[PDB]
């Protein structure tokens, strides 16, 4: 209600924190079938920094062209291209809590 | 066991975090970081909370520039008082005053009274130019500049 | 390099809600977007965060159908959704903008008892 | 003129507000209420912005030691890279707390190798600065030069902010 909640205290990103937030946004009228944008994914990194905590330098994606598999270990978000730059819609898929996609695609990204 | 009060809503997403409700009560477990581990009074429930959205409940209503029920006559009278300065202040009792001491070089040494409300959606106020979420910010804000004031503030009256 | 924090509160008012209308309804923004109260609750702290007015002024007419801005300024109405693909010869919601709610104040047309 | 420096960046999105990044300077206008009228001096644009994303020019957030709101782990890894030297430092704040201060130090030991020590200022009643009793300060500069003298306990002198 009122007034507003407020900035909560900084603490990092973990595995354990991404997953959650994932099945938590997953869940019906969130951001499951979205389209993505620059500005939508800014104002998501904006609420969970400021609900929740997390800095908004997490949500990073592997490069296109194709499915963009999240960097954060434990974020069980992927972009998938519209097939008609691609068009890309958020997926939730329960498989990146056990399967680093990003990181064996692209295990430079990692030393 | 130290008890804390929740002045604002939390809801928990990560599985270890305690949800909770504006005037929750609950007690401190753990209190290492900003991130406090506490467990609901009410429910029993335990997990870590944001430390910024609560106050210890033997804290409330203890803020230096906070005079609880006293008069208006009152205020006047302590406030001008020697030992105070240009813009010594008190904030006194939902509804509140914010008095302060103003000086003039014809009328002398006086106290001037501001009515602080509140609208619909919570928020303080003097003046419609500035809103406050809390008392604190509106105390905070006439510290840097009287914007308005007859004075900016300076520092609360003295006890006697 | 630290996230801007909470600015100040001000008070909505229609110029506000015309300008943040137009400027959501660029791609990417909000139009198109199917509804729900946590995608809208979202939207409203975001803007009280960075722009400073409370989120309590986003509220629509009640269903069934178009849904209607109670806030006069506010560009934005909830319609049912359609597909891109039209269909040939032979409730789920979405924000859309429309630029005639700048001037029409709809809702109080169709509930004058929500003014006074 | 009060002149005044951005420490964040601002996106307008009503007409009449005014965009700026970090570092800009402005000429504040009006000073009314919280929403201050403010000129850039770089584009001569007009506007209203809010006040406390802004600070005095020579005034404490606008010191070259002083790191609005970075964290702890910001300024390990900003002090640890290079071009940075022993005792380099910067004096940070909490965005969830006022009034609180840290105190971070590039040190080096045959140890630990480079290192980044952290140090609690704590405020007095009175309002004074002390990391340790025996040296309290008026102003947050006067604890900087201090410890810029001699290292009075920390693990290093002084030297240099960082970045």
């Amino acid at each position: 209600g009122f007034p507003v909640r407020p900035q909560v205290p900084l603490r990092p990103m973990t595995y354990k924190a991404a997953l959650d937030i994932s099945h938590f946004l997953k869940e019906k009228g969130g951001l499951e079938g979205l389209i993505w944008s620059q500005r939508r994914q800014e104002i998501l990194d904006l609420w969970i920094y400021h609900t929740q905590g997390y800095f908004p330098d997490w949500q990073n994606y592997t490069p296109g062209p194709g499915i963009r598999y999240p960097l954060t270990f434990g974020w069980c978000f992927k972009l998938v291209p519209v097939e008609p730059k691609e068009v890309l819609v958020w997926r939730f898929d329960s498989k990146l809590a056990f399967h680093h996609m990003a990181r064996e695609l692209h295990p430079e990204y990692y030393k | 066991d130290i008890i804390v009060v929740a002045l604002y809503d939390y809801e928990a997403i990560h599985h270890e975090d305690l949800s909770f409700q504006k005037g929750d009560q609950m007690v401190v477990l753990e209190e290492s970081g900003e991130w406090w581990k506490a467990r609901s009074l009410a429910t029993r429930k335990e997990g870590y909370i944001p430390s910024n959205y609560v106050a210890r409940v033997d804290s409330l209503e203890t803020e230096e520039w906070f005079f609880k029920g006293i008069s208006r006559k009152d205020a006047e009278r302590q406030l001008l008082a020697p030992g105070n300065m240009l813009g010594s202040f008190m904030i006194r009792d939902g509804s509140y005053s914010l008095s302060v001491r103003d000086y003039d070089p014809r009328q002398g040494d006086t106290v001037k009274h501001y009515k602080i409300r509140t609208l619909d959606n919570g928020g303080f106020y003097i003046s419609p130019r500035s809103t406050f979420s809390t008392l604190q910010e509106l105390v905070d804000h006439y510290k840097k500049g009287n914007d308005g004031l007859c004075q900016k503030l300076s520092v609360p009256c003295m006890l006697e």
